[PDB]
């Protein structure tokens, strides 16, 4: 089983450094390079830099320079990556990759290591209800919705009906408003079902401890 | 940096069908030892990137029968053949034949079917935000294909910019459609100081916008 494994996801506030792992196992460790790469949202796959592990040179793409250090210890068979005085842009998945000698490809990839810099602290969400609003079904069926607001970190886990109503139902993702977060779901059901039937919408919140049942009622 | 670029951004493409991603180079992508370092990745969804074809033509180890490199100089070219439902991912190029590697945008492969327009709804404040000062209106764009959809917010006869959020759902596997929704946020005062509030929908198959409205 020939990997790379790298450390958890890591949730940390600016200034603050963070030591990034990348253990080998399975592979002649000296003769590949580690090459480092960061894939921030809604950006493209950036190379960070790289160690080649006989010279014990990294060498950085001065894109990053002076915060990121690349660091590893050798007969531990572990690569590593230190990004000092974090800032918020750094929010993204560091991959750490194998790189070859002959071919110059990355062929072993480890699997990520998301950091989310951020100045939040621990937000429950408030859950609000949204139903028709009086409007009057265009064709045979009802939508309501739940609207999560406000919460820090992720995830949040929304389902309606403690997991009754699974198709209709769509929980978009989370989006910021100032260092918290937003999210929403919709269920669509007959409208024999709401108000008849009950329609309840449970966010989970487990970073606070937090569980919220809405059921949504008319309007 | 070389500048890689790909396109289509996405790829409709029913099951079956061939497929090309043509990805392009800003600079040449011959080395001096004479070869060409272009590489190809597929990222399948919530994952980290798995390598399928290496100088420009040659096929990793066992990475499908189906796929062709093609190119040379800035212009390469990968073609699926019969698409299978597990080649479905971003496609990325690289070059590393100039220091920095760099890479290219991203091809999404996506199923086709038919259009569907939008079941469209909007949902006034809720009371119970209202009565902490605020009044998100929200809107759904739910079951629609293809993914553009441009939503205009009409908050009062004129059209507002500030405080809406949008956030699309991927493609739906079950119907191989999408969703969108937009949030326009105002404080609870500023809600109630006004009159009708329309999320308005623009999209393919529609002659003239499929548009809601509420007003107080
Ligand atoms: C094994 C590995 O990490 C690979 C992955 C991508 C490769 C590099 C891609 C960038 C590159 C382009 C070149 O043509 C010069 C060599 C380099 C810089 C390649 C290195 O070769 C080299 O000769 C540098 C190694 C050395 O001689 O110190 C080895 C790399 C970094």
């Amino acid at each position: 089983q020939i990997q790379l494994v790298q450390s958890g996801p890591e949730l940390k506030k600016p200034g603050e450094t963070v030591k990034i792992s990348c253990k080998a196992s399975g592979y002649a460790f000296t003769n590949y390079g580690v090459n480092w790469v960061k894939e921030a949202p809604g950006k493209e796959l950036k190379w960070m830099g790289w160690i080649n592990i006989y010279t014990g040179e990294p060498t950085y793409v001065d894109d990053f320079k002076g915060r990121f250090a690349f660091s590893l210890e050798t007969s531990a068979s572990t690569a590593y990556l230190e990004i000092n005085n974090l800032k918020n842009e750094d929010t993204a998945t560091y991959f750490c990759t194998r790189g070859d000698y002959v071919n110059w490809y990355f062929d072993v990839w480890g699997a990520g290591t998301t950091v989310t810099v951020s100045s939040a602290k621990t937000t429950p969400p408030s859950v609000y209800p949204l139903a028709p609003g009086s409007a009057a079904q265009t064709n045979s069926m009802v939508t309501l919705g739940c609207l999560v607001k406000g919460y820090f970190p992720e995830p949040v886990t929304v389902t309606w009906n403690s997991g009754s109503l699974s198709s209709g139902v769509h929980t978009f993702p989370a989006v910021l408003q100032s260092d918290l977060y937003t999210l929403s779901s919709s269920v669509t059901v007959p409208s024999s079902p709401r108000p008849s039937e009950t329609v309840t919408c449970n966010v989970a919140h487990p970073a606070s401890s937090t569980k919220v049942d809405k059921k949504i009622v008319p309007r | 940096d070389v500048v890689m670029t790909q396109i289509p951004l996405s790829l409709p493409v029913n099951l079956g069908d061939q497929a090309s991603i043509s990805c392009r180079s800003s600079q040449s992508l011959i080395h001096s030892n004479g070869n060409t370092y272009l590489h190809w990745y597929l990222q399948k969804p919530g994952q980290s990137p798995k390598l399928l074809m290496y100088k420009v033509s040659n096929r990793f180890y066992g990475v499908p029968d189906r796929f062709s490199g093609s190119g040379s100089g800035t212009d390469f070219t990968l073609k699926i053949s019969r698409v299978e439902a597990e080649d479905l991912g971003i496609y990325f190029c690289s070059q590393s034949s100039h220091v920095p590697p760099t890479f290219g945008g991203g091809t999404k492969l996506e199923i086709k079917r038919a259009d569907a327009a939008p079941t469209v709804s909007i949902f006034p404040p809720s009371s119970e935000q209202l009565t902490s000062g605020g009044a998100s209106v929200v809107c759904f764009l739910n079951n629609f294909y293809p993914k553009d959809i441009n939503v205009k917010w009409k908050i009062d006869g004129s059209e507002r910019q500030n405080g809406v959020l949008n956030s699309w759902t991927d493609q739906d596997s079950k119907d191989s459609t999408y969703s969108m929704s937009s949030t326009l946020t105002l404080t609870k005062d500023e809600y109630e100081r006004h009159n009708s509030y329309t999320c308005e929908a623009t999209h393919k198959t529609s002659t003239s916008p499929i548009v809601k409205s509420f007003n107080r």
